[PDB]
């Protein structure tokens, strides 16, 4: 059947997976423990997917999953929490030393030690799965675990695997935020070493999920639990339509064919509309309009750009729980109506609709509402690189004056791989400049 | 296992020590005898660190003591906390430096410098992976000066891939207690700025002003000061041996704050302090905590920062708290105080934050600063250095122990060179 | 006194080696007459710098050819008159793994480099000026750095392997910095010095890698010491006045990328150490060429043993020059713009000299 590897590479990786496989449990039944009680009244079914689940005689489910971090501090909240029960012992820690916030450290001389064990319990999942469609991996532009390691090893299994899906969620800087003076080094690195190798990578940022839950939610003081809740919905509406039934279904092979018009341009922006409170959540409609409307408003977004200033390339729109398509294609034609919403001159179609009847499930203790209908966006857009000269000024700041290179150096990596990646991320902002000139006859 | 092995020289480094694992012990709760006497789980996950397990829940510390004279040493055994150090790791012998850096390098030092490192190789080899090391230390005395220098040479070509951290107490700028603390301290810092990975400063006049007009204490002893070094030990190590939301070990804070390899030397801090009074008249939030962290008055390296700017500085928190606050403040302090900060380093800060805090706050943070303020220190040293050294002030107690003055002189001519670079980046442009 | 005397930049492009000739990367590196411009291979911003010497060594058979007698000649022998008038010489390589700096400054047995033709003209030279007017005095100094290590070339070691033993640098107030102990043995002539010569050029550390199979893993700096007398007349006693000369020719190591010539343990350990070095001298230069402009700027001599000891022949008080080597393939891109882009900084740097 049609099956998924999710990888979740560091700390942010890993505490991201842990609300997503809560949820996933809490969708299809599965108890901690890896027990699906579900089969007490129902006999015959199928509600623990066979996508993100593996089932053996005894009536378990252990995910397919592979969690990687270089430091116990993280997987060993697992191991002594309360899903010790569900996944498999091999979580892989040889974290002794984690990177130092260090590409060099999680590339070469930490990037190694690790890996080929990394590639070993993959090739165990694989093999046990017929019809595998891809890998999702969760990671973060800001570490070196995050940076150095998911690059090695997307290098390694776009060459052991091939043609297969490798999709990403990450978390992309901020312009002011940030927890690191290191950061844009290894954001530069990291996207000269998967640009070639990667099909799609969503991109996150948390200042404005910081935003979103002040302004929508009304919480002035959220912690990062109550923000991966939300990071983990969008997942369940990416991979919905791998285990819900529903009407117009999208794959994981859906989305790269038509939100990545040329092979380097493959940066996503996610948003998820309806994030909404249980006060707010009545004195709402929460009709298909409002949603894909909201998608669209800049304020609503997950990654700090402005889409006025920029042209929409691709959006892919996945819809969940009850909605009638009619009202998809007028909300879409209203939205094409707009002037606010400029689109390129050769994607006259632009939008692609997928749609699922199982609605989003509300995680106990948290900040979202119950809705009969949610939306998430996937949007290709050219603001994207006013984000990637940001960075690049700083790297120039840095680089004029090789500050804290002597750390990457001493690490086994030479001077040169900087000014490598920098040119390279110079020529895909020209680029973009390339796909936003009119054309012309 | 990121193992930490700890060493400690002299009067101030043993007697500061002491207090140090009186302040570990307290918080992993091991008692005087060694047992765990404690409330939770989590204090015994990470033990490792500091602690090795002996045989019957016994834990016995990496502590490596050292002292050229044995006085010191005979008050931490009858002291409080004594009868948990391994006895074979004190290490002293007789014939005291003399308030001399040559007696602790060359004469009487490198006379007993191979038991100590016998010592560290078996506290090296007995660790699955260490993390590096940590020395308190005096400069100012020529036991703790003297025989650490040689130390950490020793083991950064012994052990050269690992951390080799320092808690100094620098020389203060109006009175003294040695009368041969510039040439000490210039040769302690040529033979640290070439060595170790972070370097912390230390004052003892900053300590007595916390003391004096923000804790209000009347008497303030060299235990209470002891008391406060030992707070921001802990807080510098915490997320190797205490979980957390965003981790922050010793070697990702050197990678921060350390842009060119020499300019390593920091200014702590520690917060929140509130005098016992002031205690219900105070709130508990990262506002204050911030507010308290970035005041001249809570550091203690006795520089005060707005006769500089920042270079880097790091903010390792421990409690419940939200990092939208951590994030928002920070970014407060860099964009209305720009002035004290760098503008080719576009974000001057890191964050770190656990998860399990002090055993009587809700709330503790740890404050690590590199600004050029720093300077003004070494400066004066150099002054003093050489309005001796011009006329052979007290050398003659030094080139009897085998030196020349042209030590002496790379060694001003190193402290001069590392205060021009931190001047590089104090005007703005 | 004072003389604003600039560093004199040369570079030159080496043929094609086996390797590069089985993997064909085909030529995208152009001298036009003198200027050097090169080209990225999907015809991409094609770049132009432009140095005061340059050598094209490509084929035997272009026009403009440019060959190791003519390095040679063109700058080692005005380097060579002034330490004759009375300076101290510094001539320094650049370049990577395989790029041709041991072979532009030493070169092989049949085809020798500046080193040995510095030395033969030298002491021609001297013969044909030596008279009992003005006698000359002579005697070598030749070490390497390895990790952050001082050795001695010409002292050979004791019955013991690791017998390597390891000297210290120091700073003279006046003099500046030099290293304690150094074997500065003494000559005569042509023979002794080449036999010498020998002697380092086989205990310097070489090894086996993926680019070059006598890979330089060590800095080498040679400094022969050159005394001949001022001779006055005075009220008393004569000819005790005296002209000095010291030379400095440098040969460096590669930048060594890990994924190529590839390697764990000490051959990535020494390779690390090497970047490092060639980090902080590409900070100095860089620094020197913004002290040239009116930049208020400082040198970061003291972060490595090369630099350090270096520091009055990247400034200060000598005659001054740098060689940059590059290879025609595009596998050298950026190294070889870096190369390249550093050159363009030297070119950029002045320094006082002075008549000993
Ligand atoms: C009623 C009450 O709130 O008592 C508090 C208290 O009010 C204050 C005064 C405590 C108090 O600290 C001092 O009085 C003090 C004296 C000399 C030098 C420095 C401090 C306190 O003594 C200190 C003690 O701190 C701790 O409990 C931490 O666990 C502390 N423990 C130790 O340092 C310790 C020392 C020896 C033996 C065992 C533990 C600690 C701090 C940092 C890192 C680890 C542990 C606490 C909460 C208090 C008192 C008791 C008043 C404060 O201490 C610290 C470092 O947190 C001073 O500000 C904090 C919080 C309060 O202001
Ligand atoms: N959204 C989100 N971001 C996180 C979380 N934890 C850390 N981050 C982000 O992660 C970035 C730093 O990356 P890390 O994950 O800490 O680095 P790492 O992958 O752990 O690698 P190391 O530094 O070697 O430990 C910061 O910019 C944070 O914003 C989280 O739980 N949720
Ligand atoms: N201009 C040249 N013409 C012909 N052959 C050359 C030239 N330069 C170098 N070679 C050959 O190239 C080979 C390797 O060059 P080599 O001199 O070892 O590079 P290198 O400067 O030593 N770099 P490294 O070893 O990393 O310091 C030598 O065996 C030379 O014979
Ligand atoms: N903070 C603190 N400083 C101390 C203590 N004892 C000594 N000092 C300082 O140590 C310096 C002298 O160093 P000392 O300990 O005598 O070195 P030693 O004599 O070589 O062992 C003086 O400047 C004191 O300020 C102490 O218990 N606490
Ligand atoms: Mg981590
Ligand atoms: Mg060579």
């Amino acid at each position: 059947m049609r099956e998924c590897i999710s990888i979740h590479v560091g700390q942010a990786g890993v505490q991201i997976g842990n609300a997503c496989w809560e949820l996933y449990c809490l969708e299809h039944g599965i108890q901690p423990d890896g027990q699906m009680p579900s089969d007490k009244t129902i006999g015959g079914g199928d509600d623990s997917f066979n996508t993100f689940f593996s089932e053996t005689g005894a009536g378990k489910h252990v995910p397919r999953a592979v969690f990687v971090d270089l430091e116990p501090t993280v997987i060993d909240e697992v191991r002594t929490g309360t899903y010790r029960q569900l996944f498999h012992p091999e979580q892989l820690i040889t974290g002794k030393e984690d990177a130092a916030n260090n590409y060099a450290r999680g590339h070469y001389t930490i990037g190694k030690e690790i890996i080929d064990l990394v590639l070993d319990r993959i090739r165990k999942l694989a093999d046990q799965c017929t019809g595998l469609q891809g890998f999702l991996v969760f990671h973060s532009f800001g570490g070196g675990t995050g940076s150095g390691f998911t690059s090695l090893l997307m290098e390694r299994l776009s060459v052991d695997y091939g043609k297969k899906s490798k999709l990403e969620f990450s978390i992309y800087p901020a312009p002011q935020v940030s927890t690191a003076v290191v950061e844009p080094y290894n954001s530069i690195l990291t996207t000269h070493t998967t640009l070639e190798h990667s099909d799609c990578a969503f991109m996150v940022d948390n200042e404005a999920i910081y935003d979103i839950c002040r302004r929508n939610l009304d919480i002035e003081r959220p912690t990062y639990t109550n923000l991966n809740r939300l990071i983990s919905q969008i997942v369940s509406s990416i991979t919905a339509s791998l285990r819900f039934d529903g009407a117009l279904n999208v794959d994981l092979t859906e989305f790269q064919t038509n939100l990545v018009p040329y092979p380097r341009i493959h940066f996503p922006l996610a948003t998820y509309a309806p994030v909404i409170s249980a006060e707010k959540a009545y004195h709402e409609q929460l009709s298909v309009a409002e949603i894909t409307n909201a998608c669209f408003e800049p304020a609503n977004q997950m990654v700090k750009c402005d889409p006025r200033h920029g042209k929409y390339m691709a959006c892919c729109l996945l819809y969940r729980g009850d909605v009638v398509p009619k009202d998809v294609n007028a909300a879409i034609a209203t939205i094409k109506t707009k002037r606010s919403i400029q689109f390129v001159d050769w994607c006259p179609t632009g939008f692609k609709v997928g749609i699922n009847y199982q609605p989003p499930t509300v995680v106990p203790g948290g900040d979202l509402a119950k809705v009969q209908r949610a939306v998430c966006m996937l949007s290709n857009t050219t603001a994207i690189a006013e984000a990637w000269a940001r960075l690049d000024h700083k790297f120039d700041l840095m680089y004029a004056k090789r500050a804290f290179v002597h750390w990457y150096v001493g690490e086994g990596m030479e001077e040169g791989e900087f000014s490598e990646a920098r040119e390279d991320m110079a020529a895909l902002e020209k680029d973009y400049e390339e796909v936003g000139v009119d054309s012309v006859e | 296992m990121r193992e930490i092995v700890h060493i400690q020289a002299g009067q101030c480094g043993n007697q500061i020590g002491a207090k140090f694992w009186e302040v570990i012990s307290d918080e992993h709760g091991i008692d005087p005898t060694g047992s765990y006497h404690g409330d939770s789980d989590l204090q015994l996950e990470r033990i490792n660190v500091y602690y090795n397990e002996a045989t019957g829940n016994k834990y016995v510390p990496r502590a490596i003591l050292v002292d050229l004279e044995p006085g010191t040493m005979d008050s931490v055994r009858s002291g409080p906390f004594g009868q948990i150090f391994r006895p074979d790791n004190f290490v002293f012998g007789q014939s005291g430096a003399g308030n001399n850096w040559a007696k602790g390098h060359y004469t009487e030092g490198a006379e007993l410098v191979d038991s100590v490192l016998d010592v560290v190789r078996k506290e090296s080899e007995s660790c699955d992976c260490l993390q590096g090391f940590q020395l308190t230390h005096s400069l100012g005395g020529g036991t703790g000066s003297g025989m650490g220098t040689l130390l950490i040479s020793k083991i950064r070509e012994e052990y050269p891939d690992r951390i080799m951290n320092t808690f100094s107490v620098m020389p203060s700028p109006k009175v003294s207690d040695t009368v041969v603390e510039p040439y000490n301290a210039t040769l302690s810092v040529h033979q640290l700025v070439e060595n170790t990975d972070e370097t912390y400063c230390i004052d003892n006049e900053a300590l007595y002003d916390i003391c004096f007009r923000t804790l209000k204490l009347t008497t303030p002893t060299y235990g209470d000061l002891n008391h406060l070094v030992s707070a921001t030990m802990s807080g510098v190590t915490t997320c190797l041996r205490f979980p957390g939301q965003l981790n922050a070990d010793l070697r990702k804070l050197a990678v921060n704050m350390v842009p060119f390899p020499r300019l390593h030397f920091f200014m702590p801090g520690f917060a929140p302090l509130t005098s016992r009074g002031s205690q219900q008249y105070r709130a508990l939030t990262v506002p204050e905590l911030t507010q308290q962290m970035f005041d001249s008055k809570n550091m203690m390296a006795a520089c005060d920062p707005r006769h500089g700017r920042y270079l880097t500085v790091a903010a390792i928190f421990r409690g419940r708290m939200s990092m939208k606050e951590v994030d928002e403040q920070m970014l407060n302090v860099q964009n209305k105080n720009s002035s004290y900060f760098v503008e080719w380093i576009p974000n001057n800060v890191k964050t770190a934050v656990c998860d399990i805090p002090p055993r009587g706050l809700k709330m503790s943070a740890t404050f690590i600063g590199n600004s050029t303020a720093i300077q003004e220190l070494f400066k004066r040293i150099s002054e003093q250095f050489t309005a001796m050294f011009r006329r052979k002030a007290f050398l003659h107690w030094y080139t009897g122990e085998g030196m020349d003055e042209m030590e002496f002189t790379e060694a001003e001519s190193n402290m001069n060179d590392l205060v021009s670079e931190y001047q590089q980046y104090q005007d703005a442009t | 006194l004072g003389s604003n005397s600039q560093v004199t930049v040369a570079v030159r492009v080496r043929p094609f080696s086996k390797r590069e000739k089985t993997e064909k990367a085909s030529q995208v590196v152009f001298t036009n007459g003198e200027e050097i411009t090169v080209e990225h291979p999907d015809m991409k911003q094609v770049y132009s710098f432009i140095y005061d010497v340059s050598f094209w060594s490509f084929d035997e058979c272009h026009p403009g050819y440019a060959s190791q007698t003519t390095v040679y000649e063109t700058l080692a022998a005005p380097l060579l008159d002034r330490a004759f008038e009375g300076y101290n010489t510094c001539l320094f390589a650049y370049g990577q793994t395989g790029s041709g700096k041991s072979y532009t400054m030493m070169g092989l047995n049949e085809e020798p480099g500046i080193i040995p033709r510095f030395c033969e003209d030298l002491f021609a030279q001297i013969a044909k000026k030596q008279t009992s007017e003005v006698s000359y005095h002579l005697e070598m100094s030749f070490f390497e750095v390895y990790n952050e290590k001082i050795h001695d070339l010409l002292v050979c070691k004791g019955e013991n392997g690791q017998r390597k033993q390891p000297l210290r640098a120091r700073e003279h107030p006046v003099s500046g910095p030099y290293v304690e102990g150094l074997s500065m043995n003494v000559v005569s002539s042509y023979s002794d010095i080449q036999s010498w010569l020998e002697l380092g050029n086989k205990q310097r550390a070489t090894a086996a890698t993926g680019m070059n199979d006598k890979s330089s893993r060590s800095h080498s700096v040679f400094t022969l010491v050159m005394t001949q007398t001022k001779t006055e007349v005075v009220e008393g006693e004569e000819h005790d006045h005296r002209i000095t000369s010291r030379i400095n020719l440098v040969d460096l190591a590669g930048s060594e990328r890990c994924s190529t010539a590839h390697s764990s343990g000490q051959r990535l350990k020494e390779g690390v150490s090497i970047n490092k070095s060639l980090l902080t001298l590409g900070k100095v230069i860089s620094a020197l060429s913004e002290q040239a402009n009116g930049k208020r700027v400082f040198i970061p001599y003291r972060e490595s043993t090369l630099t350090w000891l270096l520091k009055e022949s990247l400034g200060g008080n000598s005659k001054t020059a740098m060689i940059a080597t590059v290879s025609p393939a595009a596998s050298n891109i950026e190294e070889t713009l870096s190369t390249l882009r550093y050159a363009t900084q030297a070119r950029l740097i002045v320094n006082i000299a002075k008549v000993n």
